[PDB]
């Protein structure tokens, strides 16, 4: 519904955003008048410093290994917790089919490119209907 | 259209302004997420 | 009785019977109060108490001890006509022939109205009220 | 709640605290076009101006002395004795 | 006291036992961002409209 | 609702200025025209006098008069008194006391006085059925002589 | 309703207004802000009762922009509508869901379905008027609404009505 | 530069801190996030309804966050919540919940002892809260049975256990010797039926805390002005590290939500309720000692608010 932030100049009015963009002070002004269009600008660049949605989707996860100052008994505890819960998705069989393919593309030695590649045309057929089998082999080769 | 709301409380007319700056509201929205109540009042209750 | 008392809440016995049950005198029919309150609250509408028609007005209600609707409707008649003649030529003068024949006249008009006849000769006592009041007022 | 005048035990002396507040509010109203009380020898900044009204006590203010209990007093900056 | 060294646990400690604070002291003025009551600070500036016709 | 249960600004104790207990003010649309058109009469005076150094016609250019007096940014409150003469049947603050001491008598609520004062009606019905905080809390023949006193109070201006 | 409150305002002027006459345009911006607006609060206010005898208190000067603060407290006469409250008025506008009635500064809603079922709506004529069995609900006729619910939004104010019931409908 | 606003403006004074009611959090947030998705299944906008929907905050400037609308230069943000199916306990409370439970009866939920006791008499006089609990702790930690008579009183008797921590649970050991865990749900109950006297002889407060409310049954989710994410080259895009503690404590709730609908392994569900509960631990405290420490799939340990609060140059 809408949503859309659209900036323009209430003094010029005389065509769509046609603006220009100043990082160095942070602002956004009208390339006409003059007159700035927003104040404190936000950067993509900054954020990115501290850090895939090709392949695993919006999907997220987490690990649960050991700590500095903890017992084996719980990190056994939480393993087979989710062993239990890795039925609730199907995603099982892409992370084991990308291992045995990144072993096989390894033992190759072709590079990355056709690494990637080949798990992207894995994807794209995964578990169809026209499949129908293959036994797991003939669709990696 | 001049309208303001507090969810939770039953309130549209006693509504206070304050200037605090952004770094003083992430606090108090980490301690919302960590399930403390950090309420600001502008009168003085215990006088 | 304990099995009707309202059309939608005929058996309230086990939800603890809190509400009341009134009646209105131009239905005789009781509903319950949670009902009533949404019925003359919505507006003056029909009661569908067993598919009746006559129109609920809002308030002017009242409490029943019950004392079946026929004794009712006579002693609430019987209290209004007698207001209406009020005691014109009674003790003016402390006969009782023509005393105990003018209570037998209004008794027999109260029995024409809590019977109707043919809806012909209550409405000469309607008249009969009109005079009797406009004599009041000189 | 208001410390009457035969009451008030403070310090008559203006401090410079109360001086330099006086002197910047002052000069921050004198920068706002405010009506000037003593007749100017051709200044055109205002904090110059409000240390002219301040040199001859033209400045309409009075403070309010917080006390620690709560309390507080009113002492105009014309009775204050400067320096 | 959370700002100097332990902060999470004074926190918690304060949501817990339901502490007031008075907010006058130094630090928490300078979290709220106004004005403190130390020197220029500490003392409020009226007007006198008595004065304005002299 | 309407069941003498209001706001909490609009409570039966209200205060001063001064900080004195005072009773809330309920007025009718009789004597409400009288206050405003009052005020706005000494409100006149006020503004000549720092300037130093049938019924239709004369509501509307009295209106036109004080409007000149204030800054052209009330005007409802003009059409407010075109409402209220428009919908008023009283006259002169002498009958509105022998109005007030015919409402005070009965020892009822200022705000259902107030109701009482400003609906035209002719029975005890229609009081007890406009106002319905009214309908046992005072006698309908005491209501229909109430109507009948203020029936011989209007008069057609 | 038409009630008389003692109502206490927050004034803000400019260094600019520091003369010595600074009173008059108190009271002149607390006739301009007060008279003619609306609160949530306390209604739509009407007029300000007592210009004379106008207490000014003390002001006080917050810090930045050194604009002075005042309270001031006085005595106003306002209109505040409540809910379930007879009221009389005139129609304004008219539209399908319902004609708009006017009742002093508010402008009450009276809806289609709050009315009885022999009021029909009419649009051939002009203006278009409510048509019922024996009366007629034009612009310029006057009506009698018992207001249902009223809305107490900040400096604005709007109320429903209802004509169903007896005693009630065109005047 | 903001836009202007009609509200009166006043400083801030007085600053109260209380714990947060699993009902006034649940009248305080907007949204329920189920799905522990980031964005929507098209790869864009947002999932409406998870992790990070309209119905809380927003940044890229372009969007306008639903429910304030204007912009996230004044958006504050907007609370989701948690409705999980099984209390949990909060890290920072665990030793205060343990010492509740060596403080009041674990059955008729009466303060051990009695005010007859001189000893009770003398720590009652105490003024200052933290000391007060503190001595009264130390008394009914002594006494583990409850009476019924005593002369100079409620009932029970029954044996009050020994509560010792262990793996983020409480444990209880009866000598009589019958050794038990105590669950969540019987230490909220028997929370439940604390009387005003007792908990505000503890040193609570009705209007800002309350024993029930130290254990965790619902959670507020914070909006993205809090946890801004980052979508580089639009490929390439991050998501906080408690954006994924929030799909991890979704994925466990959900998980153990369907395990005790349909059957009861009775194991199962008590490796998912330790699951959901080492979630919710690492959410508030990941740095916490005796536990496993979560990581993230690139390498570092997951950023937690603790963390934040914490170290420095960090909030503070
Ligand atoms: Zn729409
Ligand atoms: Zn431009
Ligand atoms: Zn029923
Ligand atoms: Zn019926
Ligand atoms: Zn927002
Ligand atoms: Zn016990």
């Amino acid at each position: 519904p809408n949503l859309n932030i659209v900036l323009t100049c209430p003094e010029c009015k005389v065509y769509p955003p046609k603006i220009v963009e100043r990082f160095s002070e942070g602002d956004v002004v009208c390339a006409l008048c003059g007159l700035v269009l927003s104040d404190k600008l936000v950067d993509t660049r900054s954020e990115w410093r501290t850090f895939n949605p090709l392949l695993d989707g919006n999907n997220l996860s987490t690990r649960i290994g050991k700590g500095e100052t903890t017992d084996m008994r719980f990190t056994k505890e939480l393993n087979k917790a989710q062993g239990k819960n890795v039925m609730d998705k199907k995603d099982n069989e892409v992370q084991a089919a990308f291992a045995k393919i990144t072993m096989l593309c390894d033992a190759a030695e072709l590079p990355k490119i056709v690494k990637d590649c080949a798990k992207e045309a894995y994807k794209l057929c995964h578990d169809e209907k026209t499949l129908k089998g293959k036994s797991m082999e003939s669709i990696m080769a | 259209h001049n309208q303001f709301e507090c969810k939770g409380c039953d309130n549209k007319i006693d509504i206070y302004q304050i200037h605090i700056p952004y770094a003083a509201k992430l606090l108090f929205q980490e301690l919302m997420a960590m399930n403390i109540t950090p309420r600001l009042y502008t009168d003085r209750s215990r006088d | 009785e304990n099995k009707d008392m309202c059309p939608i809440c005929k058996t309230d016995r086990y939800l603890s019977p809190d509400v009341k049950f009134l009646v209105n005198p131009e239905c005789y029919h009781r509903i319950c109060e949670s009902c009533v309150d949404r019925i003359f609250s919505l507006g003056p509408a029909q009661c569908p108490y067993k598919g009746c028609d006559k129109i609920l007005r809002k308030n002017k209600f009242k409490t029943q001890i019950f004392d079946d609707v026929e004794v009712e409707k006579e002693v609430d008649i019987r209290k209004r006509v007698f207001n209406v003649f009020n005691k014109t030529i009674d003790d003016f003068n402390g006969d009782l022939v023509e005393y105990n024949k003018y209570l037998e006249e209004v008794e027999d008009i109260i029995y024409k109205l809590d019977h109707g006849i043919d809806v012909a000769k209550t409405e000469e006592k309607l008249r009969t009220y009109e005079e009797l009041n406009k004599q009041l007022i000189m | 709640k208001a410390i009457p005048k035969d009451q008030r035990a403070t310090t008559p002396y203006m401090t410079k605290y109360e001086r330099a507040r006086i002197l910047g509010t002052r000069a921050l109203q004198i920068s706002m076009n405010a009506p000037v009380f003593v007749d100017l020898e051709g200044e055109t900044d205002p904090l110059r101006i409000a240390m002219k009204e301040l040199a001859e006590k033209k400045i309409p203010l009075v403070i309010r002395r917080y006390l620690p209990d709560g309390s507080f007093e009113d002492w105009s900056v014309e009775e204050l004795i400067v320096d | 006291r959370c700002s100097f060294e332990e902060t999470v646990e004074i926190l918690f400690e304060a949501g817990a036992s339901a502490e007031l604070d008075d907010c006058r002291g130094v630090s928490e003025n300078v979290i709220l961002g106004q004005m403190a009551p130390i020197g220029t600070g500490a003392f409020d500036v009226m007007i006198d409209e008595e004065s304005l016709v002299k | 609702a309407a069941t003498l249960q209001l706001g909490q600004e609009f409570q039966l104790k209200q205060i001063n200025h001064q900080g004195e207990e005072e009773e809330l003010i309920a007025l009718n649309l009789s004597e409400a025209r009288l206050v405003i058109k009052e005020a706005l009469v000494e409100r006149r005076r006020a503004f000549k006098r720092s300037q130093k150094k049938t019924r239709e016609k004369e509501l509307e250019s009295i209106d036109v008069l004080l409007e000149q007096t204030t800054g052209g940014n009330n005007k409802d409150l003009k059409n407010t008194m075109q409402y209220l003469t428009n919908f008023s049947r009283f006259r002169d603050q002498e009958t509105v006391g022998a109005v007030i001491q015919l409402l005070k008598s009965t020892g009822l609520h200022p705000f259902e006085v107030a109701q009482l004062g400003s609906l035209a009606c002719d029975t005890a019905d229609e009081a007890k059925t406009l106002i319905p905080s009214l309908n046992n809390k005072i006698s309908d023949d005491e209501l229909e002589r109430i109507l009948k006193e203020l029936s011989n109070l209007e008069t057609l201006y | 309703m038409f009630f008389i409150k003692d109502l206490s305002l927050n004034i803000t002027l400019h260094p600019s207004f520091f003369g010595p006459r600074m009173k008059q345009y108190l009271k002149t911006k607390l006739l301009e802000e007060v008279e003619g607006s609306c609160t949530g609060k306390f209604g739509y206010i009407l007029c300000v009762l007592d210009y004379d005898n106008i207490d000014i208190q003390r002001g006080r000067i917050l810090p930045t922009d050194g604009s002075a603060e005042f309270n001031v407290k006085y005595r106003a006469v306002v209109f505040k509508p409540f809910k379930g409250e007879v009221v009389d008025g005139t129609v304004v506008s008219c539209s399908q869901h319902g004609f708009e009635v006017q009742v002093g500064p508010m402008k009450v809603f009276v809806t289609k379905h709050l009315m009885p079922q022999d009021l029909t709506f009419n649009a051939g004529s002009n203006p278009p008027s409510y048509q019922s069995s024996e009366d007629v609900i034009t612009i310029k006729s006057r009506i009698r609404v018992k207001i249902e619910g009223c809305i107490s939004q900040v400096s604005s104010i709007h109320a429903i009505g209802s004509i169903k019931e007896d005693y009630l409908g065109a005047i | 530069g903001q836009q202007y606003s009609s509200a009166p403006l006043r400083t801030v004074k007085e600053v109260q801190f209380g714990l947060f009611s699993p009902e006034e959090v649940r009248a305080i947030s907007v949204a329920k996030i189920r799905f522990p998705e980031t964005m929507d299944e098209t790869q864009t906008r947002a999932k409406i309804g998870g992790l990070n929907d309209p119905r809380l905050g927003s940044i890229d400037r372009n969007l306008k966050c639903q429910t304030c609308q204007e912009g996230m230069n004044e958006c504050p943000g907007h609370f989701g919540h948690i409705d999980l199916a099984k209390p949990v306990f909060h890290v920072g409370f665990i030793a205060k919940i343990k010492k509740v439970c060596e403080c009041v009866c674990m059955h008729c939920g009466k303060l051990l002892l009695d005010e007859h006791n001189e000893l009770m008499r003398q720590a009652l006089a105490i003024k200052d809260s933290k000391k007060r609990f503190a001595a009264i702790w130390t008394l009914c930690k002594t006494k583990m049975v409850c009476e019924t008579d005593v002369p100079s009183r409620g009932g029970c008797g029954n044996t009050q256990p020994t509560i010792r921590k262990d793996g983020l649970k409480l444990v209880g050991s009866w000598k009589k010797p019958e050794l038990r865990v105590l669950s969540t749900e019987e230490i909220l109950n028997i929370f439940k039926h604390i009387s005003v006297k007792d908990f505000t002889s503890l040193g609570f407060n009705e209007v800002f805390s309350r024993p029930e409310w130290m254990i965790l049954t619902c959670l507020p989710v914070p909006p993205p002005p809090v946890r801004p994410s980052i979508s580089f080259n639009e490929s390439q895009r991050g998501e906080d590290d408690l954006t994924f503690k929030l799909a991890d404590i979704l994925k466990a709730n959900i998980s153990l939500e369907t395990l005790e609908h349909n059957g009861a392994p009775h194991h199962a569900i008590e490796e998912a309720e330790s699951l959901l509960q080492f979630h919710v631990a690492t959410y508030m405290d990941n740095d916490i000692a005796g536990q496993p420490q979560a990581l993230q799939k690139s390498g570092r340990p997951v950023k937690s608010i603790r963390a934040r609060l914490k170290g420095k140059e960090g909030r503070i």
